[PDB]
RNA sequence: AUACAGUGAAACUGCGAAGCUCAUUAAAUCAGUUAUCGUUUAUUUGAUAGUUACAUGGUAUAACUGUGGUAA
RNA sequence: AUGGUAGGAUAGUGGCCUACCAUGGUUUCAACGGGUAACGGAGAGGGAGCCUGAGAAACGGCUACCACAUCCAAGGAAGGCAGCAGGCAAUUACCCAAUCCUAAUUCAGGGAGGUAGUAUAAAUAACGAUACAGGGCCCAUUCGGGUCUUGUAAUUGGAAUGAGUACAAUGUAAAUACCUUAACGAGGAACAAUUGGAGGGCAAGUCUGGUGCCAG
């Protein structure tokens, strides 16, 4: 009987009281044996908490299996052999025995998005990814516990080196894994993070070093209970508003009800929120309000009907609140298409008058001439031209996610609002439904993944004016320094992330891994003239792709896992079967991002031009110590350029971008026939040859592409 | 006055004692519950003849206090702090099938047994006035007998304490959901469904008392090294400055 | 034991695996006895086959070694 | 259905079945049918079908069908428990030794089998000594009559042994039990069996009705 450190019981009790989540980092081989105790401490603090446990793993289970009869078949075998007593069963087995644990692979993180779990346990530290972190942490409820199991010796050695001195980073014998090192340092910054050993000793490196037990016991709930009580008599508002968990979406539901009452067909309601804030519940409740009000032809459109399952479920809950009964008042029709997995397509409602709710593909806008209401969910994933066609002479409800799933850049939503400026009504949901507002872990998850970063207008630029294109000079960015978690580096890092996200269409969370760990990628920043943290104006992310990556690939195949792929060499190979092009060393501009406000003055073109000179040689160890930090930015002259033959780009074909690349001396070589479903644009690969290198091959490819293009104008 | 079933431990070698029959008379006088006798320390007997004779005398005397033919269990010894499985298994079937008669006292008043104990008084009040100050307390458990009225202010007695008034009442979900209830949210009980909930007792390896919790239980050098770290990681960041450029000054904090 | 030779897990071969609960049925159940020149029959027992070879093949694999999939 | 010829199948005879042919066979000497103290033959969730072997249409396995129902990551997997034993509650523990058997067999095994577990005769007492007192008993409605070694609610002595407390051996596959057998073991022999009935009598006690001191 040891007394556990008082810090751990205080943090768990505090977070339960304030409805905030908590993170625990358990280091040790016996780490699994503490999860039962930590799990028991939850119910003792508060019994109402959800008892279901999420647990993610990569391939294998730590010391056991996820099938029952095998466990019982084994346990029978030890008992009969005599190794174990007839009735002996350890606490770790007991924790798995009685609790509802959902066994999930890292790859299949899409399945766990909807469900709510009291606790999430993460098996493997090395295989962690931002999507697997953003997805899993968001599924934890207020007062929940997050646990990450750093059992590996190499992780144990890595923790030692940073704590002894933050400067030195442990590095094994091409992946650098800087983000995982960031994950460790950031975990220290979190105030509600405790890192502990298998003996329940609180290791001091944690931020939660002074977490004191709060006195026994929210204003948000008071503003909600009063609203529900006031509206109880007013059906159908009272029953539907009762389903609201939070103040803001209750206002959104009321705003939707106002739009339904106004009956104006030229009205536009835009619902913008982060993931997990309850848009679908608001939309589903709002749809149920329209049924009770009297709207007959209700439409719903989304990229796939499968995503609408959560919406249609919450419509039925609204129907239950409104007194509607299945098979008497309404009927549910499921899809016969195997691709949709029996997703609900249509709901026929017979009360008072025949009303219909039906799913439609976004492309099928011609049917909308009779539509009284279309609900467009996840409009960020639908092409801009298509959603324009969906804006007909009828009431429209739109839910667009800012930083949910792939979603879209924030500026793309802003461009959509500018177009609407048809009457526009805007609704924003800021406060989450799952935990206390301002939870440290969400604040913490955002800074690590930089999801909530926002571009800021720079006043000093206005006072001095926009710099002329010639004046600025391109700077190389040292990745190790940018990925050190220093406040200057973080704030510098955020600024690229803002420019990174705002400019182009789609941005997945896992990209931050790709810039960080992969060696072939290099970051270039078009900083203003030096005369304060420099503010980026254009950022270019380029990947070395060709024979140079081959040494890295051969090492990867030696490990037994092929890492990444050479996009452009493969496309050119399957298209022209040119052995030379694969051998030729080249660079692909993965992304070029410019500030939307300062677009069209030429920031992007000059950065390409400066980039072109750098690899042409016209301008002719910073690694962190491996178990004081080098400069954050490196000038072009300070770092030798690598010998390259061509510069390549891959982008969705648009007139603006095509003109931009056409002006930068890039030549088209290929255009994809099948449109990218999310954008409807055709991917195009364009190449530019540097001086001093052979250019005959590009000419031959250009001739073929035109004749290919010429005959293929007709097909697609 | 509250035990629906009672397990009566009788030392077979020694025989009956005062503390046994007095409970029977108290139980006889406040409403006889279901009474089950369990005989122990029978392995101490050296002869089978005296064991059987002792068993006969004890069982007949237990039939005087409790209805003739009353069920009396016999336990020989203890191994690893455990009785023989079969006799321990035999009593399982009896207790499972017991039906309990309606008692006048129990079926007319509400009562509930404290599963856990918690003091809700603010620590500041304990200091500014002193420990002497009266304490706000919350007591948890399952309700028995007639329903307890929802409105606060109900008068209730606590044995050995005095009469108090219910300041607040609220229902919580079940800490030990019964199998038919848990799965709801001729077939044998599934072993997953079997559950044990004991707040004050040590279940598994963890025991909680007051606000302190107690549990039973190159890398080793590194762990002691990490545990001995003094400066916080956030504090260590304050000292670290970064060069924005190769020849630029080290920038510590962004303004 | 310079082919192995004691004991021997696993695997391939060989042998043997042939109380209860419901319904009810008059010499159609059962008992005695006859015949099988009208039949099959492991096993036990007695008899019984003169009609490259100083020893052929994998046309062969288990156990076994090692790589993996699966909630199983 | 009775029979002949020929064929099919069985391990073989045979309407057992198949093709043709004859219209036959039992019976008032009881055919056929009915009842019965004719406990005085069937299946293993329900029908259909297959497989092995000398011997089974197998309490074995396999296919489809009809229902039951379990686990799951909902993609699939698997079951015969649709059982057994109880109540209106402990069927367990020890063995192949004894009689027998299956096998590559002396030796392995058998919940075949065996072992154990949970109305009939005794005891609560027998034998003396002393002291102190004259009443003890029987019949009779009546009055009374008949008869003599008695009473103790007194003291006291030395012997006997059972239930129990139990050392052993024997008994047995081993063990329990049985039989035999060292030491201890009684005066309140408190080492303290009950059940039922018939009568009393007592207070500065209580109640009720009266013709005191009475009556209930």
């Amino acid at each position: 009987k040891k007394a556990i450190d008082s810090r751990i019981p205080s943090l768990i009790r505090n977070g339960v009281q304030t409805k905030q989540r908590s993170i625990f980092v358990i280091v040790g081989d016996r780490a699994r044996n503490q999860l039962p105790n930590l799990h028991y401490l939850m119910m003792s603090a508060d019994l109402k908490m959800n008892k279901s446990v999420l647990w993610a793993y990569k391939k294998k289970l730590l010391g056991f299996t996820s099938h029952r009869k095998k466990r019982e078949n084994k346990i029978k075998k030890e008992i009969k052999r005599g190794t174990r007593e007839v009735n002996e069963m350890d606490p770790f087995e007991s924790f798995i025995s009685n609790q509802n644990i959902r066994y999930v692979y890292y790859k299949e993180s899409e399945k766990i998005l909807g469900n709510t779990y009291g606790m999430c346990i993460l098996q493997d530290f090395e295989a962690l990814t931002p999507n697997l972190l953003a997805r899993t942490i968001e599924t934890v409820e207020g007062g929940g516990i997050v646990v990450i199991l750093l059992k590996s010796m190499s992780s144990l050695k890595q923790l030692y080196t940073m704590t002894m001195d933050v400067h030195a980073r442990y590095r094994t014998e091409d992946v650098v894994a800087r983000f995982n090192e960031r994950f460790i340092l950031s975990l220290g910054s979190n105030p509600n993070c405790l890192v502990v050993d298998d003996e329940l000793n609180v290791l001091p490196l944690s931020g939660a070093k002074n977490v004191k037990p709060l006195p026994p016991k929210p204003p948000k709930q008071l503003e909600l209970q009063e609203l529900k009580e006031s509206l109880e008599d007013v059906q159908p508002a009272g029953s539907l508003v009762s389903l609201s968990k939070t103040v803001n979406q209750a206002h959104a539901i009321l705003s939707f009800i106002d739009a339904i009452s106004e009956k104006t067909l030229n009205f536009t309601v835009a619902l913008t929120a982060g993931r997990g804030r309850g848009k679908s519940a608001a939309l589903g409740i709002s749809i149920a309000a329209a049924v009770s009000h009297g709207y007959s032809n209700i439409f719903v459109t989304s990229p796939s009907p499968e995503n609408l399952k959560t919406l249609f479920e919450f419509i039925f809950k609204g129907f239950d609140a409104l007194g509607y009964q299945e098979h008497i008042d309404y009927d549910i029709i499921q899809s016969t298409n195997p691709d949709f997995n029996k997703a609900i397509v249509r709901v026929d409602i017979k009360r008072d008058h025949r009303q219909t709710i039906q799913y439609i593909v976004p492309q099928d806008h011609q049917v909308l001439g009779q539509a009284e209401l279309v609900v467009i969910d996840e409009a960020a994933a639908i092409p801009l031209p298509i959603v324009k066609n969906l804006l007909g002479p009828y009431l429209v409800f739109m839910a667009s996610t800012i930083n949910g799933y792939e979603g879209t850049g924030r500026s793309l939503s802003l461009k959509l609002i500018q177009q609407l400026r048809r009457q526009l009504r805007e609704i924003s949901l800021d406060e989450p439904i799952r935990y206390a507002p301002g939870d440290p872990i969400e604040k913490w998850l955002n800074k690590l993944l930089c999801l909530d970063v926002t571009l800021i207008k720079n006043p000093r630029f206005a006072t001095r004016g926009t710099p002329h294109p010639s004046q600025c000079n391109l700077f190389v960015v040292n990745r190790d320094t940018l990925f050190s978690y220093h406040p200057v580096s973080e704030n510098f890092l955020e600024k690229m992330m803002a420019l990174y996200v705002s400019s182009h269409y789609k941005n997945s969370p896992n990209d931050l891994q790709l810039m960080s760990d992969a060696p072939a990628h290099k970051l270039f920043v078009l900083l203003p003239p030096i005369d304060r943290i420099p503010d980026p104006l254009c950022v270019i992310q380029i990947a070395l792709e060709g024979e140079i990556s081959k040494e890295s690939v051969r090492n990867s195949l030696s490990r037994g896992q092929r890492a990444g792929g050479d996009l452009i060499p493969w496309l050119i190979s399957q298209q022209f079967q040119d052995e030379e092009f694969a051998s030729l060393s080249g660079a692909r501009i993965v992304r070029i991002a410019t500030n939307p406000e300062y677009a069209s003055m030429g920031y992007g073109s000059r950065a390409i031009e400066l980039l072109r000179d750098y690899f042409e040689g016209k301008f002719t160890d910073y690694s962190i110590k491996r178990v004081t930090l080098p400069p954050l930015l490196l000038k072009l002259s300070e770092q030798p350029p690598h010998y390259l033959h061509y510069l390549g780009v891959s982008y969705g074909l648009t007139q603006s971008l095509h003109k931009f690349w056409k002006n930068n001396s890039f030549v088209p070589v290929y255009l994809r026939q099948t449109a990218n479903d999310l954008t409807g644009e055709h991917t195009c690969v364009m190449l530019n040859v540097l001086e001093g290198r052979e250019s005959n091959w590009l000419v031959e490819f250009a001739k073929d592409f035109r004749k290919r293009f010429l005959s293929l104008l007709s097909y697609d | 006055k509250i035990a629906d079933l009672v397990l009566l431990l009788i030392d077979g070698n020694f025989g009956f004692e005062m503390e046994t029959m007095e409970f029977l008379n108290i139980a006889q006088h406040h409403g006889m519950p279901r009474v089950l006798g369990v005989a122990t320390h029978l392995d101490l007997f050296k002869s089978q003849s005296t064991l059987r004779a002792s068993k006969k005398r004890l069982k007949h005397r237990f039939w005087t206090e409790v209805y003739q033919g009353a069920k009396l269990f016999y336990l020989s010894g203890v191994i690893n702090g455990r009785y023989p499985d079969r006799e321990i298994l035999n009593l399982s079937r009896f207790i499972s099938v017991m039906k309990f008669r309606p008692l006048k006292w129990r079926n007319e008043h509400p009562y509930m047994l404290a599963d856990r104990f918690t003091d809700l008084t603010h620590p500041e009040l304990i200091e500014t006035q002193g420990l002497q100050i009266d304490r706000k307390v919350a007591i948890y458990g399952y309700l028995h007998g007639t329903p307890l009225p929802s409105a606060p202010g109900t008068r209730v007695h606590i044995a050995g304490v005095g009469d108090f008034s219910v300041a607040q009442i609220e229902k919580l979900p079940d800490p030990c959901p019964t199998p038919f209830y848990q799965q709801k949210l001729r077939k044998r009980l599934d072993d997953k469904d079997k559950l044990i909930y004991a707040p004050m007792s040590d279940v598994g390896g963890v025991l909680m008392d007051k606000d302190a919790v107690y549990i039973d239980i190159e890398g080793e050098k590194l762990m002691t090294g990490l545990q001995s770290v003094e400066q916080s990681i956030a504090e260590k960041f304050d000292g670290v400055g970064l060069q924005l450029f190769s020849n630029g000054t080290e920038l510590h904090e962004v303004a």
